[PDB]
DNA sequence: CGGGAAAATCTCTAGCA
DNA sequence: ACTGCTAGAGATTTTCCCG
DNA sequence: CGGGAAAATCTCTAGCA
DNA sequence: ACTGCTAGAGATTTTCCCG
């Protein structure tokens, strides 16, 4: 508390996100949120996309992680709509696959991949793929000696890609970063959650109209009133529901 | 600086056990993470807890609960 | 010294004394008859 | 108390009375009964009562095979996090379970398995994976089923869990991964309230950040210690407790007897 | 809270999410995941976690019979002291049963006697025996062992003092012989310290020494109550504390609100 | 009124739900499919 | 007379059980014997057992020790 | 405490047995025995009679608790020193069996015999029996439509001797007494193993010569010191062992 | 500070076969 | 030298909330 | 009243198959 | 309308004993 008009002071003069907000300046993250929001000027986790490629004869299903680059590779008997449901219904099981993208193919249409999404609660929409598709031959290329079928080999490649190439901005694999995009898109979940849990409530303070409650706490409650954050104590606010 | 990084280090909760109690202690404050001993402080009292007997975790519910602030 | 009777693997007879090589948390290993052994506490005595 | 011993141990060979009946009827102190006792090998036949503790650091997994409607389901499931992984596999093999293993290893940072001792588990093929993976393999006492307790748990939970939704596929290896998606994303408890693919992610996340912050800590932050000895490494100080480490051995002292260089 | 429960339903329909994870993921309050849950015959997979208790008196012994090197021993506890008796019979049949059942309700005062249900057991054989010897039969619920459970635990006690004596003995009936007889001779501890020979003598002896006391009491002493309803019967007066029964029922009261007369 | 689930006799499917006739110490009695039967608490669930 | 015998009644110990705990509560006191129910003092608590869960002994070696007099 | 006299006095008008003594007067059971003991002029349950009986070309093996009247009578295929030796192991097991009185038959002198006495700790020494067996025979009789086989006549029988006769000081059964004589047995048993323990020990109290302990109360200690017993606090008194 | 509902923590079980 | 655990069903204990 | 050994009570397990 | 228990291995807590 005792830290909302040095939060808009920064937020005016840098237009930060609201975690550097909270972080900066120790503040609740739905005060942080709520301010951000406020200012009408300064107003993908779960996506993936979905192919099949070809090598020595076999049918290998690729499935991307747009944010991380993550991978995940198969290889198939055949390319027919029951395989890739299965698969899809694995990664979905292991992973929260919110959207996927495919290209049109017959498998990729078929009912048995739409039953698969149903149940599992995912949406279909019909270069990152093909750069996916050439970096995995190329792995799988480097590592088919030390291998005797083409599945090691998938998985082998699959390995080397998600935890043994380290490149970008931190040097991060992409195992480490589609963690942190699974963790920070949890962390937003739950924010979310909470300011559904706080909006439903209403404050009355000192005795004014109603006002949005934003936080409660042990002996402070934070509170908005006409684009105003104010802190009030508990004794002299009362918190109904309407 | 480092401040920062100690508040950081000491915003993760700690759920560990002791050598003969099968249940899991309460959520701990993170103090020093080692290779295979983790210091903790749990009520104003510091323990050495190994590594295999720590669950280390960022709450992420409490997190954006504002729990972590004064 | 340490007397160690133990219960080997699925065979209901109790053995022993077996020296007691060393102690864990959860385990002992023990050494019965030149043969060097791996026994959860649950199915040793210590005396 | 030498002929009440005599009479005792002649007693005792005959019957094995216990400690109690000897005190009881040879006028011994219990001291004595429970030595008589304790030297006869025919009456040491209990352990002692307790249990151990499983390994639950964040890199250990726990894998074993279960049997369903005459087909074979191996199934691993992260110790810290109690998120699981699942397959039908048409052969309890070593051939199939490298497999399964090298994916899993592809997925998330496998630094340790823990097994059982069947066949499969034990075969030069998942050796060579684990090689390969850069994976350490632990196999527990054989015949003590405690030792994977973790994954013998969640063997029972995955089961229960196909029954439930045994009806939504026609066949099994469906109902398997259904099944998975079910306890991962669709079950809250335990700690922290998530279900097990959030708290594999967190537990994960805090991995990776607590290393680079500790890391980052260190080569800012270094000090020497003096304590109630030699030039020990400090760790932590405040709230008038000093968290010291000297030759592999971290010690908490309190502020008094203590000097930081 | 309407649009969140249709919501979390039909999630549940196809996942059978448990309440915390229902009430994480729909904003709804833990009372109403938890009857979403409940109305769900799929998720009803476990009992409630508690033990009973068996009935432990004085009349009552519980039978059981055990295999050992091929042969069937027939084992009866008296519940309540841990008084065993045991057998060797050639067939685990209703005639043998019957005549160890006789044998024993000619040597203690058997009441009742709870058993498993065994084919022996329910023989109409081991019936017309109990309906001679004045003894009620119980039956515990089928597949049930914990309802037997003291027999059930004798039989271990049984077994494990055959072992240590079974070298003494050529023949397995003399071994399960010398075994009763260390049980309940040999083997001191429990209630009073005593010997299961003991502790039978005592709590038979008590029984019939208890009875002719509070007979002689109810001759000799009669008197009629009033607290709060009617002339109920005391039973124990002092201490600032009335014991009476009235409708069957007993009751303790303060010597406050109750006249004798 | 309540509904009892319950485990019958070594089959390891749960059934129910059943009227509560009687409720006791370690044991209920039901009434399932117009069938009484006699339940240990430990293998039953009453709602 | 009946001093002699209420007295005699009150010399028998009680092991009991409650409904719900498993461990058996230690040698309280007699003081009336029923058909179906035991009414003990135990510790200046009178409490009515069920027959099916009490155990009554007299313990001799206690009464041998003279435990029972003032 | 403070009854000694009382208790040494009623002694001398009526020479009572220590229990009577005890009883009487509240006094721990110790010191009433050593009352007792102490005048010179005022100074079985586990014995039982084996033997075969023959009916219907079927031998009978019967053993009799002497003191009480109580049988434990069994058909046995022949009258072998084996069956002989079972049914006593059995006996032992199911009673205290401290000595057993035959009538020299070839299968009680049998080393099996001897054997199952010695494992069980049994003394044997070569118109009781003779009179139970006559009643056995009388009772097998009125039973003997009852049954099919003579082995559950001899149970009946044993049965109804045992807990369905009544008759003698009291009316009791046999069942009864022998239950009462073995408690009586295991109270002086008990009564013994206290004597024995305690008198190892010595007591000076207030400082005066060595004097024999007897009991060691709450907040006193009863002595005996020449014939005289005496009551001491604890704070005056040592005991201590030689 | 006083009660009551709710939330949290505690106790205990089967099944893993 | 390695090691019972998991998740659900009630029971009981704090904790929050309006006077 | 102060410590230490002993006695008592408490906690927990396998096996009953 | 019926029902886990037993006895042993350590752990921990009273209780007695001499100053
Ligand atoms: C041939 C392989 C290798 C050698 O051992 C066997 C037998 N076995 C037995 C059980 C078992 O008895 N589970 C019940 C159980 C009992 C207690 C507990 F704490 C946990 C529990 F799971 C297994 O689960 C299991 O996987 C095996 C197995 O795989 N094998
Ligand atoms: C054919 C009869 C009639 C129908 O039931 C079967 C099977 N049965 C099984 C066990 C048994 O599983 N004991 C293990 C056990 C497990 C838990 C516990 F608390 C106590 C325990 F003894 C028995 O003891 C037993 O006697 C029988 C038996 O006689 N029968
Ligand atoms: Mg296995
Ligand atoms: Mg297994
Ligand atoms: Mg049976
Ligand atoms: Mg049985
Ligand atoms: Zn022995
Ligand atoms: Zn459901």
């Amino acid at each position: 508390l005792d830290g909302i008009d040095k939060a808009q002071e920064e937020h005016e003069k840098y237009h930060s996100n609201w975690r550097a907000m909270a972080s900066d300046f120790n503040l609740p993250p739905v005060v942080a949120k709520e301010i951000v929001a406020s200012c009408d000027k300064c107003q993908s986790p779960g996506i993936w996309q979905l192919d099949c490629t070809h090598l020595e004869g076999k049918v290998i299903l690729v499935a991307v992680h747009v944010a991380s680059g993550y991978i995940e590779a198969e290889v198939i008997p055949a390319e027919t709509g029951q395989e890739t449901a299965y698969f899809l219904l694995k990664l979905a099981g292991r992973w929260p696959v919110k959207t996927v993208h495919t290209d049109n193919g017959s498998n990729f249409t078929s009912t048995t991949v739409k039953a698969a999404c149903w149940w599992a609660g995912i949406k279909q929409e019909f270069g990152v793929i093909e750069s996916m598709n050439k970096e995995l031959k190329k792995i799988i290329g480097q590592v088919r000696d030390q291998a005797e079928h083409l599945k090691t080999a998938v998985q082998m490649a699959v390995f080397i890609h998600n935890f043994k190439r380290k490149g970008g901005i931190g040097g991060y694999s992409a195992g480490e970063r589609i963690v942190d995009i699974i963790a920070t898109d949890i962390q937003t979940k739950e924010l979310q959650k909470q300011i559904t849990k706080i909006q439903n409530f209403r404050v009355y303070y000192r005795w004014k109209g109603p006002a949005k409650l934003l936080w409660k706490g042990e002996g402070a409650v934070v509170i908005q009133d006409n684009s105003d954050i104010k802190v009030v104590p508990r004794r002299k606010a009362k918190i109904i529901r309407d | 600086e480092l401040q920062k990084q100690i508040t950081k280090i000491q915003n993760f909760r700690v759920y560990y056990r002791d050598s003969r109690d099968p249940v899991w202690k309460g959520p701990a404050k993170l103090l020093w993470k080692g290779e295979g001993a983790v210091v903790i402080q749990d009520n104003s009292d510091i323990k050495v807890v190994p590594r295999r007997k720590a669950k280390i975790i960022r709450d992420y519910g409490k997190q954006m609960a504002g729990d972590d602030c004064v | 010294n340490f007397r160690v009777y133990y219960r080997d693997s699925r065979d209901p007879v109790w053995k022993g004394p077996a020296k007691l090589l060393w102690k864990g948390e959860g385990a002992v290993v023990i050494q019965d008859n030149s043969d060097i052994k791996v026994v959860p506490r649950r199915k040793a005595k210590i005396i």
